[PDB]
C-alpha cells in the first residue's frame, strides 16, 4: 500500500 | 491515555517554570504569593510553616506527596509517613 | 455523511464478497430512479442511473487501485468494475441516441430554404443541417465517441510535460 | 451459519466461554483463548468482536498483561518452573494479534491503552534459552503493536505517536538491538518493523503539537530521537551497501537448505524494507520539510555534509548490487514457476504433497522477489528524485569532479535497460519518463 501510494505521489508530480 | 513517565516530565518541567520565576524575584513585592510559589515547589520548611492549615501529619504527608513525588508507589508510603 | 459513508464500508468488508454486494444494493435504486419521475422527461433518469454506476465505480476503482498486484480474489471484482463502466457507458450511449431520435421525431418541425447565393460550407451545411436523417447521427456517435475518450484520462501528460520541459 | 448458531445461543455462551478463557486455570485458559482467537478470525459480523469490548472481557485480557512481568524475571532464570504460562502467554498474544488485524480491532485496542500498558512494563529493558525469550517476549509485545497500528485507519494516526513513545520510553535496548551486528533473519524482521514504526511516527509534526503540555522539552526529546534514527538509519548503508553483504551472506553457507535460502530472501527483504520505509521517511520530509529551501545557506562546503555525498555514493553502488540481485531473482521465480503438474508426475516417477510444498517454498520465492521488486522500485525512484532535486540546486551554487564521476556511474548504469516486469504488474512506468526526465535534470547537469 505504501509503495502504491508512492507510485501515484510519482504519478502526480 | 498519560504514562507516568510522561506525567512526571511534565511535572518536572513545571516545576522547572515554577522555580525560575521564583529566581527571578517574580514575587518578591508580595510574600503571600512567594510562600505560595514555595509550597508549589514541595518546600518542606514552609509547608511545615502551614502546618496549622493542614492540622494533622497525614495532610502534610499527602501535601508533600503532591509537591516532591507524585508518582508514589504503594510500597514506599510508609517511608514518607514515618 | 461521514459516519455514514465508514459504517457502509465497514459493513460490506464483513461480507463474503463486497463487489457482489454493491452490485445488488443498486437493484432497488435503478427501478426506483425509473418509476420516480415522470415519463415526458426519463432523460433526467437515465442522467441518474450514469450518476449512480459513476459512484461505485469510483468506489470499486479505489478498491481495486489498493490491492498488492498477484491476490487472485480481485480478479472477480475486477471484471464487475469493467461490467458497470460497461452499464454506465450504455446509460449514456441511450440518453444521446434515444434524446436525439426523439428530438428528431418531436423538433424537425420547421423547415425551408433550396440551394444558397454563395459557395460557402458553412451556407451548405446550414442549409443541409436539417437535410439529413443519417449524417446528423453520424456526428453525435463521433462527439459520444470523443467522450468517452475525454473522460478517459490517461494522465501522465503533467509528468509527460516534466518528461520533456519545453527546452 | 456457524456465527448464526453462536448467536442464536444469545450473549450468554458468548459471556459464559469469554470469562472463563480470562481466568480460568492454565490449560482451560489456554484453549479458551484459543478459541477466542479462532472465533473472532471467522467473525465476518464481529459480533463477538463488540460482546468482549462491551462486556470489559477485552479490557480484562488486556489489564492481565502486566501480570508477566514477574514471570519474566523468575523465567530469565537458567531452569524454568512452567512453561504453562509462557503457552497462555501466546495464546493471549495470538488472539490479541487476531483482533487487531481487524481495522476496528485496532481502533478499540488503542481506546483500552495497549500501547500505554506496554510503555509501562520493565521486562522489555531487561535485555540478557534466557536471551531467545527476552526475543520472543519482545517479539509478541512489539507484534502486537506494530502490526496492529500500520493496518490501522489513516484517521488514527497518533498509533505512530502511542508507539513513538513506547521505542522511546525503552531507548536503551532499542540502540542496543540497532547496534547488535548480527545476521540473524529475526534482527532483520525487528529491525524492519521498527524502521517502519519510526519512519510513520516520527514526523516533525507530531513534535510541534506535543508541545502542548510536555511542553519545549518534547520536542528536543523528539528530534533527539529522530537524529539517532537518522544515523542510524544511515550506517546501515556500510553494513548492507559495502563488501561485508559477501560475508553475512557466505556465514549462513556454511548451512543453506531451504530454510537457509528463504532466510537470505528475507534478509533482502529486510534491507529492501528496513530502508523503503526509511527512503519513504526521507523523501515526505523534503517534500514537506523541501530540504531547507527556506534558508539560503551553501547545503555544500554537529553534523557534516559530504554525509551526503557519500550517501549519494553509497546509494549509486548499493542501487546496482540491488538491480542485479532484482534481476537473478525474478529468474530463480520464473523458473520455480515454470514447474508443472507435469513436474509433480515426473517427480512421482508424497511427489504430489512434495509438489504442494514445492509450490510453497516457491510461491514464497514470489512473496520475497515481488518484495524485492517494489523495493527497489522505490529505491530507484527515491535515490532519482533526491538527487535531481539536489543537483537543481547546486547548479547555480567541486561540481566538476561531481559531474565527471556522477556522468562515468550513470553510464555504467548499464543495465541502463531500466526493465519492464515488475512494471508490467505494476501499473504504468514511473520508472520510464519520469526517471527519464530526471535524467535529462541530472546527466545533462552533469554534462
Amino acid at each position: 500500500e505504501q509503495v502504491k501510494q508512492r507510485v501515484l505521489h510519482t504519478l502526480l508530480a | 491515555t498519560q504514562t507516568l513517565t510522561e506525567f512526571e516530565l511534565k511535572w518536572q518541567h513545571w516545576r522547572e517554570e515554577c522555580e525560575r520565576h521564583l529566581q527571578n524575584g517574580t514575587f518578591s513585592s508580595n510574600v503571600h504569593m512567594e510562600a505560595v510559589c514555595r509550597v508549589l515547589l514541595g518546600d518542606e520548611e514552609v509547608l511545615l510553616e502551614k502546618r496549622d492549615l493542614m492540622t494533622t501529619w497525614y495532610h502534610f504527608l499527602v501535601s508533600r506527596l503532591l509537591f516532591k513525588h507524585p508518582t508514589v508507589k504503594p510500597t514506599e508510603l510508609h517511608f514518607y509517613a514515618q | 455523511s461521514f459516519t455514514e459513508d465508514i459504517t457502509l464500508s465497514a459493513v460490506m468488508l464483513q461480507e463474503e464478497d463486497p463487489g457482489e454486494a454493491a452490485t445488488m444494493s443498486m437493484y432497488p435504486d435503478f427501478l426506483k430512479s425509473f418509476l420516480e419521475h415522470p415519463s415526458s422527461a426519463v432523460f433526467e433518469l437515465i442522467e441518474q442511473y450514469e450518476a449512480t454506476c459513476n459512484t461505485q465505480i469510483t468506489l470499486l476503482k479505489k478498491i481495486v487501485k489498493r490491492v498488492t498486484p498477484g491476490q487472485q480474489k480481485f480478479s472477480k471484482t475486477a471484471s464487475i468494475l469493467w461490467l458497470l463502466q460497461q452499464e454506465m457507458v450504455t446509460w449514456r450511449l441511450i440518453a444521446a441516441l434515444y434524446r436525439d431520435r426523439i428530438q428528431s421525431a418531436l423538433e424537425e418541425e420547421n423547415m425551408f430554404e433550396i440551394a444558397a447565393p454563395n459557395a460557402s460550407e458553412k451556407t451548405i451545411v446550414d442549409k443541409l443541417f436539417q437535410r439529413d436523417t443519417l449524417v446528423r447521427q453520424s456526428q453525435l456517435v463521433v462527439d459520444w465517441l470523443e467522450s468517452i475518450a475525454k473522460d478517459e484520462v490517461g494522465d501522465f501528460s503533467d509528468n509527460i510535460e516534466y518528461y520533456a520541459k519545453s527546452v | 451459519d456457524n456465527l448464526s448458531i453462536f448467536e442464536s445461543y444469545g450473549t450468554a455462551l458468548m459471556e459464559v466461554v469469554c470469562r472463563d478463557a480470562c481466568d480460568g486455570h492454565d490449560i482451560g485458559r489456554m484453549l479458551a483463548l484459543a478459541l477466542l482467537d479462532r472465533i473472532v478470525s471467522v467473525d465476518r459480523q464481529q459480533q463477538w468482536l463488540l460482546y468482549l469490548s462491551n462486556s470489559g472481557y477485552l479490557k480484562v485480557l488486556v489489564d492481565s498483561l502486566a501480570e508477566d512481568d514477574v514471570v519474566l524475571r523468575n523465567l530469565l532464570t537458567p531452569q524454568p518452573p512452567l512453561l504453562k504460562a509462557l503457552y497462555i502467554y501466546e495464546s493471549k498474544m495470538a488472539f490479541l494479534t487476531r483482533v487487531a488485524k481487524s481495522s476496528q480491532g485496532a481502533i478499540e485496542l488503542l481506546r483500552s491503552g495497549v500501547i500505554v500498558r506496554l510503555a509501562q512494563c520493565q521486562v522489555y529493558d531487561m535485555r540478557p534459552a534466557p536471551v531467545e525469550r527476552y526475543r520472543q517476549i519482545l517479539l509478541p509485545a512489539l507484534q502486537i503493536c506494530q502490526l496492529i497500528l500500520t493496518s490501522s485507519t489513516a484517521q488514527h494516526l497518533q498509533a505512530a505517536g502511542q508507539v513513538l513513545q513506547f521505542l522511546v520510553a525503552h531507548s536503551d535496548t532499542i540502540q542496543a538491538i540497532l547496534r547488535s551486528q548480527e545476521g540473524s533473519l529475526g534482527s532483520l524482521q525487528e529491525l524492519a518493523l521498527l524502521t517502519g514504526i519510526i519512519s510513520k511516527a516520527a514526523l516533525p509534526g507530531v513534535l510541534n503539537e506535543l508541545d502542548i503540555g510536555l511542553n519545549d522539552g518534547s520536542m528536543m526529546e523528539l528530534q533527539g530521537h529522530i537524529g539517532r534514527f537518522q544515523r542510524q538509519c544511515l550506517a546501515l548503508l556500510n553494513r548492507f551497501g559495502g563488501s561485508d553483504r559477501l560475508r553475512q551472506l557466505s556465514l549462513q553457507d556454511d548451512s543453506s537448505r531451504l530454510d537457509g535460502v528463504s532466510k537470505k530472501d528475507d534478509m533482502e527483504l529486510a534491507m529492501q524494507q528496513i530502508c523503503s520505509n526509511v527512503m519513504e521517511y526521507c523523501q515526505a520530509l523534503m517534500i514537506q520539510n523541501s530540504p531547507s529551501f527556506q534558508q539560503t545557506v551553501c547545503l555544500f562546503t554537529l553534523p557534516s555534509l559530504g554525509v551526503v555525498i557519500h550517501l549519494l555514493k553509497q546509494s549509486a553502488n548499493n542501487f546496482f548490487t540491488y538491480y542485479d540481485i532484482h534481476r537473478q531473482s525474478v529468474g530463480k521465480l520464473q523458473n520455480v514457476e515454470q514447474l508443472p503438474p507435469d513436474e509433480i508426475k515426473e517427480l512421482c516417477q508424497s511427489t504430489t504433497q512434495k509438489y504442494g510444498l514445492a509450490r510453497r517454498r516457491l510461491v514464497k520465492l514470489i512473496n520475497s522477489r515481488a518484495k524485492l521488486l517494489s523495493l527497489c522500485s522505490y529505491i530507484i525512484e527515491t535515490c532519482l528524485y533526491i538527487l535531481w532535486r539536489h543537483l537543481e540546486y547546486y547548479l547555480l551554487h567541486q561540481d566538476v569532479d561531481t559531474l565527471l564521476r556522477e556522468g562515468a556511474n550513470s553510464f555504467g548504469e548499464s543495465l541502463q535497460k531500466r526493465l519492464l516486469d515488475i512494471e508490467s504488474l505494476y501499473c504504468k512506468v514511473r520508472s520510464r519518463h519520469s526517471f527519464i526526465q530526471a535524467l535529462v535534470r541530472r546527466i545533462r547537469g552533469l554534462l
